Order: structure tokens, then sequence, then C-alpha cells
RNA sequence: GGGGGGAUGUCCGGGUCGCCCUGGGCACCUCUCCCGGCAGCCUUCGCGGGCAGCCGUAGUCCCGGUUCAUACGUCGCCGC
């Protein structure tokens, strides 16, 4: 195979500014409940600061992205708050989840709730007061009352409401007699108390119920620099009624809640504290601080509430803007997103002894596109879709070439006020159609010369795009869940070929079997949107690929007397044990007239199906998941994508990338350990100690170890029915590989986009804090 | 003018010298940045091997981590690159063919 | 400039410049090599500036 | 953008204008940032930005 | 250690011996059983030992241990018989090298010890509860507090006192004081070398620093000037303990080592002087 | 770096003309020991000695791609 490195793609990373999860901590159950917990969709919430909020699913270590929503230009998110119902039970026993909703802030005036099924902003509510700058939920005891309190920058702590599906302002609780106070953080010590944290140096802790003031703890004046004010750049709640709150001059300052006093003041960070979390007992304490530093915080023994600094460490490479902690279902873990786009986790109850982990800063899905017969490759960001020429082969390079062999071809540039959502090219690169969450349009290319092709009948934007390998069918998935397929006619003239769509001929999904308490539990009908489109090398079967699992295809049935019907196999084609991160079709076809459908789901999980005989293929008979290699089998990313020869099929997540023989058969990390939602356990220089060991017997002889706690015939049948895979991570920031021409020879275009300190913000330095 | 030309030629030797390790381990495929030209570098500079021991903190050392090594040398690869893969690499037995725009 | 070479550090006060601050220090390099009284600081810092 | 309003001199006629913000999202307000941007660095300055570079 | 045998405390003497190079051995004495040369052996352990402690009475007593440490706490209470004079002992990795460490004990019974190794990477590791969490097959998680200033290794860490502060002294010259109850750190950074020694008087006032320039001198805690100075001849030498900064494989291994004769005169007019 | 080999590709006299080889030019992989460094285990108080050794080059499950900087005591004005 042949590749060419690319990095002069750049990708413009977004400075993270929030994170959340569905649940804040779920209850300890044992081995023989896992049946009361299973059902639970635990999701991760990231706003960057370009207005983009982004599901994640923890998936007990896998961390694969789901959901990507991108605002419009110029528009940012400060806050991210789920609200979780408790747990309601049904007539017969059975249990309804919490029904969860996500609310965000932008800088504005503004709380907007965001519709997760309808991968969009559901409501925009507003009152009268200044623009909001910190939020939270109150939380439970009442149960069918819950409601959001706002602090925001002339100092009103706006009070809204949230009763079913409704989102009004209701009130003021009061307002601060100083209008140069701004309220800077918020976090709620009981159900009737919120403590405030203002930037004239105060904390403020009102009582919701009369809206009154209860007291007003404050702080000095920094001593380090000038500018007299101290900020509360961030306060929680500890479980046993003690406030901490990250502040200005890199403290972080205990106040002990019955009084409403400071305890302790610790300075650790240099510059300001950014962020805090709790564990979900309260015993550790994470502290994020611009000096890109996190630190960790436990208990001192002997006294009570006394706290003291474990240690602290550079995990980002920008000031940490955010982090949200979560334990639950055997997981505890916190993520931390900074300002260098990139999420970091780490262990929470095995903090230093597991690794942390850094989540790939690129989005999931790939975001390169290539046609492989006019040699275009493409990218697309905020309003704006490049095009780039090769111009040439690589067989005539195998040094002063290059420059000019690679060519900056074609901006092409969207109106309006939305962002590119999705976007697909034809095989010659002459039809390429873009969708916001808005709109769709085509542009029709000419070798540059662009025009807009205009679609009709839609105006509600879509999620997804994918264009025909014969140029006839435009296929998009909108409002995430609806999917929708039009003809395009291509009428030749004198001037050359045009190209004229059809109305949207919608085609309906299948009515699966799902019980009402799921449907209704959780977050209900949240991964009915689906993930990936794929036609076949001959446009003659689609398929669509939901959140959950479920596969949907479509076959072609001709005389336009063309027509896409649903597939009688397609009640037989299963759900997968999870989401599948990759899905298509071969290019070479099969001998019975059938296709060879390639999936693979975010356990690492590969499969091959033949759709219209509804069953596996015999490959797929023969190799199951545990005859998969281990290089493959522990890579920890999520694969990107795949691209495609005869009999090789090479693979590629973020940092990895695979090959292997589909003709052929086949024959560090510890399996059986037990491990929290982040890396595997240290094994060179970690702070907690390895080996520790028991001596009886003086004479040092007997020593003891101590534990530092808190199918056969199938297979037979299988072979009764009777390598070539190569791996390598030498290609780290992987974003896009993409295949060209011009088991046979075949060209790629391996985009990597590593981050550096001309692509992140610029950092800043007082006289006092020069970093080495 | 001989204290002239003796200096001149004093640094295109070592510059030459420098050029033959450089090219050797480019053939090797150690990829480095390698002049190809009949012409001078500007700057007299080749990039030597990543060495195997760093320096800790406050002046102790240890072993290069390979993936520390990695990380230098996708640092030092350039921004467009023709790297093909052949057979005998898919087998395991010989490397890569690279040529990088010469920055 | 002696202290700074006296101290094993003039690489580390140099190595991370901006090209108008280096015309500057060529700039102070060029007018005060002609004097003898440290005419060998001044090509210290001329040998690691063309380095 | 919204048209400017026209003043014949004692009153105003101008046009309501809501068509900016359908169902997306709420547009960020640049003062606030600005604002909330200057908390942050209250005094301090950059480091030099980038390498060798006009 | 002065501990009890039946009913007359006396001195017992914990020696720490090699066997064999990389491991020793620990042998404890009386009067009586050094008069007659037979110890009571108490634990022999097999990595590269360096020291050998004991808190006050004889209860707990630990073990230095190049990256292990061995606890040791004695089996029976009151001591009633001499022969009865056993110390169960749990050993552990510490995660650096260990250079030099303090301990302090939480109190007449002793309730836990509070341990300082300051390891020879630079770091501080302070271990907050040993006896309470190796008193109970399994243990719960323990996690020492990391304070890292020093560069090189650091020579003394010691408790002060009533346990607030945590003082310490490297090779940078630099006399160190963690505040161990805030975050903050202040110090005396400019004496004459390396701070070799430390200790603090039975009260908490007097500090004392051996200097590596040969010297000590005894400070007044918040005075920080030398109340008493000493200063002896400060030339070459050749050290029989080598260094507390040559394990770990710096640029320069320190070694023992003389070059050159030293530069020495007798001045006339004062013969009794002698500048060198 | 040296000494040597086993095997990779090549032109000049070439050879019945093929397996390749000798004479010249050679670049790579493999083995071999001596060179420079590191570590462990025994003997010696040490000086030294003995033993099976690794590293001298390249890209990772995640990841050390970390951790680390030197105080107070009093400021201002003018003169020699």
């Amino acid at each position: 195979m042949d590749i060419h490195r690319c990095r002069f793609v750049r990708y413009p990373a977004s400075a993270i500014n929030a994170v959340a999860f569905t649940h804040s901590a779920l209850p300890v159950v044992s081995s023989s409940k896992k049946y009361l917990q299973k059902n639970i969709q635990v999701r991760l919430a990231i706003g960057r600061a370009n207005g983009d909020i982004e599901i994640w699913n923890p998936l007990n270590g896998g961390w694969y992205q789901e959901v990507i929503i991108p605002g419009g230009k110029d528009r940012s998110v400060d806050g991210l708050v789920w609200v979780t119902d408790p747990d309601e039970e049904m007539a017969d026993g059975k249990i309804i989840h919490g029904k969860s909703r996500l609310f965000s802030i932008g800088y504005t005036t503004t709380i907007t709730e965001w519709d997760l099924e309808k991968a969009r902003a559901k409501k925009h509510a507003s009152g009268q007061h200044g623009e909001i700058w910190c939020f939270g939920v109150q939380p439970l005891p009442a149960a069918q009352n819950r409601k959001l309190v706002a602090g925001t920058v002339d100092g009103n702590l706006v009070l809204y409401s949230i009763e079913d599906g409704d989102l009004k302002f209701q009130k003021t609780l009061t307002r601060t007699p100083s209008k140069k106070t701004k309220f800077v953080s918020i976090a709620f010590q009981s159900h009737n108390i919120v403590i405030v944290g203002c930037s004239n140096s105060t904390i403020c802790a009102y009582d919701v119920r009369t809206g009154t003031m209860l007291r007003q703890m404050t702080l000095g004046t920094d001593l380090t620099g000038g500018s007299k004010n101290i900020i509360v750049w961030a306060v929680k709640c500890l479980p046993n009624g003690d406030i901490v709150s990250g502040d200005s001059t890199g403290q972080v300052c205990i106040w002990d809640g019955k009084t409403y006093t400071q305890a302790q003041r610790i300075q650790s960070h240099t510059q300001d504290v950014l962020c805090l979390s709790v564990s979900a007992d309260g015993s550790k304490i994470i502290s994020g601080g611009m000096d890109r530093r996190t630190a960790v915080y436990e208990p001192m023994a002997g006294q009570s509430g006394r706290w003291s600094k474990v240690f602290h460490r550079r995990y980002h490479q920008h000031d940490v803007k955010a982090m949200a902690s979560f334990e639950g279902k055997g997981m505890s873990v916190v993520v931390s997103g900074g300002s260098d786009a990139s999420p970091i986790v780490l262990p929470l109850r095995a903090l230093g002894k597991e690794f942390h982990r850094t989540l790939p800063h690129l989005p999931q899905h790939p975001t390169v596109l290539s046609a492989p017969k006019a040699r275009y490759i493409l990218s697309w960001w905020e309003n704006e879709i490049r095009i780039w020429h090769l111009l040439n082969s690589a067989q005539q390079f195998l040094p002063l070439n290059l420059r000019k062999n690679r060519k900056f071809l074609a901006q092409v540039l969207i109106k309006g006020a939305s962002h590119i959502t999705s976007a697909s090219i034809s095989e010659d690169g002459t039809l390429l159609a873009a969708s916001t969450p808005t709109d769709v349009k085509v542009f029709h290319l000419d070798p540059l010369y662009i025009k807009k092709v205009n679609m009709t009948g839609t105006g509600l934007g879509a999620t997804r795009v994918q264009i025909s390998p014969d140029k006839r069918w435009i296929c998009w998935a909108e409002e995430g869940s609806k999917v929708m397929i039009s003809r395009v006619h291509a009428t030749e003239s004198a001037d050359g070929i045009s190209y004229t769509v059809s109305v949207p001929h919608k085609l309906h999904r299948l009515r699966r079997q799902i019980p009402k308490h799921i449907l209704l539990g959780g977050l209900g009908s949240y991964d009915r949107n689906v993930s990936q489109i794929a036609f076949s090398a001959d446009s003659r079967m689609l398929s669509v690929a939901d959140l959950a699992g479920y596969i949907d295809t479509w076959v072609l049935r001709g005389p336009a007397g063309e027509r896409w019907a649903r597939n009688p196999k397609a009640a037989m084609i299963p759900k997968l044990s999870a989401a599948p991160v990759v899905l298509s079709f071969s290019p070479t076809p099969r001998d019975d007239g059938d296709y060879d459908l390639l999936v693979v789901t975010t356990l690492k999980q590969l499969l091959i199906f033949n759709p219209l005989r509804g069953m596996l293929s015999e490959w797929s008979r023969r190799n199951t998941y545990p005859k998969l290699p281990e290089p493959f089998r522990d890579t920890r990313d999520q694969v990107k994508g795949i691209v495609w020869q005869g009999q090789r099929a090479w693979f590629y997540g973020v940092a990895s990338l695979f090959m292997f023989d589909l003709s052929q058969d086949f024959s560090k990390r510890k399996r059986g350990a037990h491990e929290s939602g982040a890396g595997s356990k240290i094994e060179k220089h970690s702070l907690v100690p390895q080996r520790i060991r028991a001596a009886s017997a003086p004479d040092g002889t007997k020593w003891e170890d101590i534990e530092m706690v808190d199918g056969s015939e199938l297979q037979r049948l299988r072979e009764e029915n009777r390598a070539k895979w190569w791996h390598t991570y030498q290609f780290r920031p992987i974003m896009g590989i993409v295949p060209i021409e011009g088991i046979p020879p075949l060209e790629v275009a391996l985009i990597e986009r590593p981050l550096s300190e001309d692509d992140l913000p610029e950092r800043y330095f007082a006289e006092g804090e020069w970093e080495r | 003018e001989a204290v002239r030309l003796k200096g001149v030629i004093a640094e295109a030797a070592n510059y030459a010298k420098r050029a033959r390790r450089a090219l050797a381990d480019s053939a090797k495929g150690k990829a480095m940045t390698v002049h190809m030209s009949a012409e001078l570098p500007l700057g007299l500079k080749t990039d030597n091997k990543i060495s195997t021991e760093r320096v800790r903190s406050g002046g102790e050392i240890v072993a290069r981590s390979s993936r520390q090594i990695g990380h230098f040398i996708s640092k030092r690869r350039g921004i467009y690159s023709i790297h093909r893969i052949s057979e005998e690499m898919l087998l395991g037995a010989a490397g890569p063919t690279v040529v990088q725009e010469a920055r | 400039l002696t202290a700074l070479r006296h101290r094993s550090a003039l690489r580390e006060a140099l190595q991370g410049r901006d090209e108008l601050s280096v015309i500057n220090i060529l700039r102070w390099a060029g007018k005060y090599v002609a004097d003898p009284r440290y005419r060998s600081i001044c090509v210290d810092v001329a040998f690691h500036l063309i380095d | 953008k919204n048209p400017k309003d026209k003043r014949v001199g004692s009153t105003a006629y101008r046009v309501v204008s809501n068509g900016g913000d359908p169902r997306l999202a709420p547009k960020a307000k640049k003062q606030s940032l600005n604002l909330k941007q200057a908390l942050l660095r209250r005094d301090r300055v950059a480091k030099p930005r980038g390498g060798f570079f006009v | 250690d002065a501990i009890e045998v039946a009913g007359k405390v006396d001195d017992v003497l914990l020696t720490l011996n090699r066997l064999t190079k990389s491991s020793a051995q620990i042998i404890a004495y009386n009067s009586k059983m050094l008069a007659t040369k037979t110890g009571k052996l108490l634990h022999t352990y097999d990595e590269s030992p360096q020291s050998l402690r004991s808190v006050a009475g004889g209860r707990a007593i630990v073990a230095a241990a190049k990256e292990a440490l061995h606890i040791g706490i004695l089996k029976t209470k009151k001591l009633a018989s001499w022969e009865e004079l056993a110390y169960r002992f749990v050993s552990f990795d510490v995660p650096d090298i260990i250079s030099t460490f303090d301990i302090r004990p939480i109190i007449a019974e002793l309730q836990d010890i509070d341990v300082a190794v300051g390891g020879a990477r630079g770091a501080i590791y302070v271990y907050s509860n040993l006896l309470a969490h190796l008193h109970t097959l399994r243990v719960g998680t323990i996690q020492p507090r990391k304070y890292h200033w020093h560069r090189r290794a650091v020579h003394s860490v010691k408790w002060s006192g009533d346990g607030n502060y945590l003082i310490s002294g490297g090779y940078e010259t630099v006399l160190v004081l963690w505040q161990l109850d805030t975050g903050r750190v202040d110090f005396l950074p400019h004496l004459s070398a390396a701070i070799e020694n430390i200790v603090v008087s039975p009260k908490g006032s007097a500090y004392a620093l051996h200097l590596d320039d040969n010297s000590a001198m005894v400070l007044s805690t918040a005075e920080m000037k030398p109340s008493m100075y000493v200063s002896g001849i400060q030339s070459l030498v050749l050290g029989d303990r080598p260094s507390k900064d040559a394990l770990v494989r710096r640029v320069w291994r320190p070694i023992d080592e003389i070059a050159s004769p030293l530069v020495a005169t007798i001045s006339p007019q004062n013969p009794s002087h002698m500048f060198l």
C-alpha cells in the first residue's frame, strides 16, 4: 500500500469548557444485582467553546464519542447541567429510571434546553437579568418540583423552574447591593441552601425558600500581585456539610458549613484554581488550575475535617478549565477538559495506582473524505469546506516537487449562521453534499467552478449524508432518527452535465420490540438516531446503523420505476451488543449476488454479514472474537474507520493502524485485572507500594504476600465446517485515512493532526509565576 | 588568505562528515531531516540520532522510553511525506520507503 | 554576559529568541566586537548566535 | 443582519427582528466573553507566541 | 532503646550488621548479653540495608532497606520475660531510593507512628499512619504524601517537635520548612554549603545543623541566626560514607577523590594562624 | 570502531555458461569476540576479585511524552 502523510489540514481545536455526567453516583450493587443496574444509560456531555456539545459513552472503559451537536458562528458554551429524576416504580414492580435532560448557557441571558433525540436545541428561556455565568440544579431532598438556580453578572440570583418538560423564568431570589458584584460559581449545600462564589472576594450562602442571605464568607486580598480582589472561581460541597472553594490565589479553602466559616486554607497552585471535583463519599478532592496543574487532596489522619495535598501533576497542556466526576457500575473516574481540546480521564478510587488517559481531541467521525477518481481529499469545520487536489501519484517520486504536488484547490463557504454537520462526495467528485442542522445543499463541481444545486422539501436539516457511487441517490439522516433518500436525475446537454434532485421520498424504519419502561426511562429514544449510513458498491443496497446496535438495510427494486424497499431479512439481522462504530459494504462482490457487510462495534467486535441471507458469513462463523489478534483486542481505542482492498481490510483508530487478511484464519495488557475506567495498572513508578510482604519466622525465610485492597462442541462443529495481520502505532494523531487511485495496489492519504503551542491559545504570566 | 580558506574548508568538511553519518542513517530508515540538492543548506546543520538517555530532575540520567522517541520522531517529521509500505514490511522483515517535503 | 558565561547558561539565554530580538543581539555584538576589552565575550555570543 | 431604524423625526419606525435563532442556539455576547477573559488575565502578559517569525 | 526487662528499664542495643553483602540482620543486646557476646536475633532482610531507628520505648522499630522499608512492632506488651522479645515485621517498597528518614510517635502508650522518608530522587514522602494501617491477609491502601522541592538528594528530613513543621535540608544549601498544615513552604536559603545533617533539641526551640563544610550551628527558631557556631579544618576529605546523592546516576557522579595538594600557608607574625 | 565469516543487490575480463565465482568496486541483515557505558548476586572493613549479564539504537494498550528554582528583617530624599 502507498501512503501520503499529510499534516497541512489545520483542524481548529476548540477549548473545552464544560463537562457533566448524567448521574453523579450510582448506588453500589453486588454481582447479584447486575440485572438491577444493566439498563441505565450513563452519558457524558462535553461543551467546547465553539458551541460544540458532544455526548460520549464511558462503555466501562471504552470511551466512545457518540454524538456531535455543533452550534453556529459566535456561540460558546459555559455550563452543562444534567437533571436526573429519581427511580420511579411501575405498577408491576418494573423500574423506570429518571428522564435526563440537558441544559446549557452560552454567555447569554438565556438558558437553552437541548433535545438529545432531535440532536438540536429544544427550548430557550430568558428572563430580564444579566447574562448568565453559572448555574446548578437543586438536588433531591421536592420530587416533582426541582428548580435551576442561576447566578449571573449583575448579581441577581435568577431562579428557573422545570416541570413536565417546561422551561420558564420563575423569579429572582435576590440581588447583591453592589452592582459590580459578579457571580462566578454556584453549588448547593443541601436542598434549600445555595453557595455562590462572587468576584468581590466573596462566598455568599443564600437560602432558597425565603430567598434570604444566611451568611457571607469572605477572603482577604491577594498578596501575590496587584488586583486587590480575589475571585472564587469554583465551589463544591462535601457530603458532610463542608464546602470546598477554589479561588484566585491558587488556594483551596475548606469552610465548615454548620457555621459557614473557614477551617483550612491550602496553598497549592501558582495561578488561579479553575475547577474542583469531589469524591462521592467525600474523601478525595481534585483541584484543577490555570498552572495546567491538577492536585489531589486527602484527609489527614488524626484530627477531623483537616485536609492536605497528597500530590500534584501537570496532566493537560493548557489551563484545566473544567472537570466532573463519576462513581458507578464498578467505575470511578473523573474527566477533566482543558483548553487543549483533549479530555483526560483519571481513575478516582485507584488514583496513583492506574494511569490516566487522554481521549482523542479529534472527532470520532473521520471528518475526512475523498473522491479517489478525481484525487480530491476534502475536510470541513465551522463554516468552510476545504478541498485539496493531489495532481500526481507517488511512484513518480520513488524531494523538491512535493510542495507543488499538494495543492490548496478550493474553499467552499456556506452562508447563514449554522455549521456543517455532515458532508459527502461522489466518486468522481462532481457531486458534493453538505448538511447543516437547518438545511442541506448540493454543490456541483466543475474542473474550479462550483454551483449550488438546490434541494427542495427540506428545511429541517440533517445529521448524516451519503451519496451513491453511481451518483443517483442522495441519502441523508434528518433529525437524527428520520432517514430520507432522494433520487437525482442527471441530464446531459451541449454545455455539459446538469443535476436535478427530486422531492425527498421518505423510507420507513423497522418497528423494533422495545419495552415501555426502557422507552420511557433514561434518555428515551436517544439511540434511535442513526450513526452511520452506507451504500453497497453498486448502490443496490443501503444500510443505516443507530447508536443502539440495530442495523437496518434496504434493497432497491426497479421498474424512474426504482424504489427502495425493506429487506425481508432485516428482521433477522440482530441487534449488536453495543454501538456499531464502523459499517460498510464490500467493494469486491461475492459469487451468489449477495454482499459482505463488514461491521465493527465499540467492543472491538468484528463481523461480516450476509444481508440477503440474513445470517453471518461463514468466515464470521469461523472467526469468533477470541480468535482476533491480541494487539487488536487490547487497543483501548475506538476504530475510527476502515479502508478496503481485495482480501486485506485496514482499520484505523486514532493512534493505531491495522490490516487483516479476510481470506485466512487466525491462530502487555492483562485480561483478568479488574481496573477502573481509565487505563492499566502502574508497573514502575507509583506512589502506592506494590509488594507488601509480611515477615514471620525471624530468620527471614518464611514470607507472606499481603494484598492491598479496600463453546467446545460449537468450535468442533465450526471446524468440521472446514496468518496475515499487521499492526502499527507509528501514525499517532490520525484523523483521516482515505483511499485514492490513479489484493490490488492502492494509494491513501493519512491526514494527521498533532497539536502544538501555536494551535493552543496563549498562556499568560505575571511576574511571579514564570514557568521553567 | 590561507587562514581564510582553512576556516572555510574546515567547516565544510565537518558538515560533510555529519552528512555521511546522516545519509547512512537515512538509508537505514531512521527518518531524519536530510538535504538532497547540490547547494548547501544555509545553516550547516543535520539532525543527529535521538539519544537513548534523557535528563531528569535534578541531575540524574535515565534511559529514554520508546514512547518518547516516537513522540520526537513524529515531531521531527514534516508537513507532507510519502511513506510507502512494502510486503516485506507486512511480513516484518524490511523497512519502509520515505521521502519528506524538503523544509 | 560574563556572569552568564561563568554559569554554564549562555546557550540557555540565547536559544529561545525571536526575530527582532535576535536582530537586536546581533546588532549589539556587531557594535561592540571592536573594543578589545570585551572582544572575548562578544565573539563567544557571536559563535553561539551563528550556531 | 437586521435593518436599521428609520426616523421621520418625532417617532421611530423599526422592523422587529427575530429571525436569527430559530432552533439552533442563541448568540454569545462578545462583551461578556471579553469580560470573563479579562478577569482570567487581569494583569498578566502572554509569553512570546511562536518560534521564529516576524 | 530504653526498655523494661521485668521491672527495671535499661539499655538495649539494636545493631544492624551484615551476613552477606546485599543482606543484613538485626541483633539486640543487653549489657549481660553483650558481655557473653550472644544476642537476640530479630529480623534478617535481604535488600541492601541502610539504617535502623527505633521509636521511644522499644515498641516500634524501623529498618531502611534501599527501595523498601521494614516496620517492626513487638508482639507482646509489657515485656514479661526477656526471652520473649519478638518483633513481627512488615515490609513494603517505597517508590524511591531511601536517603534519610525521620519517624515521629503519636502518643505513654504508642498509638501510631508517622514517618517521613526523604528519597534520593529529591522527594520527601510522608507516610501518615503506619501502625494503624498495618495492625490488621489484607491491608487497606496507603498513599504517601509527596513533597518535592529539592533537586538533588535530600540529605536530612526531620519533624519538628509538635509536628507542625517538616524541616529538611539538601544540597541546594537551603533549610526548607514545610508548613504541613497549610500547603506552604518557608525557608532559610543561603547557608555556606550542603545541609548534611540536622537535629532538633528536646525543647522545640533549637535546631542544630551539621554543615558539609566541616561545621555545625545551633540556631534558635524564628531568630534564625546561629546562636552557636563551630567550624573545623574544611580540607578535602575522603568520606567513608560516600555520598547521599551519588546513588541515582547523576550527570557527574561525585567521587571520593583527591586531585591536587592543599594550598596552605602558615602565616608569619601570627604562626598559630594558617591560611588555606 | 577492528577482525573475520553466513546471506542480500550490482557493473567491468568474464566462464561450458550457470548454481555463482575469482580479480576490482561495493551498501544492507546475521554470528563472533575486543571497546565505551550501565546494572544485579557473592567475597573483602575497603582496595580489588568472581558469576550469568544487558545497552551502544528507534515510533507506544493507556502511560515518567511526568516530578523539580533559593526567605525575612524599612522605605523615601538629598550630599560627599
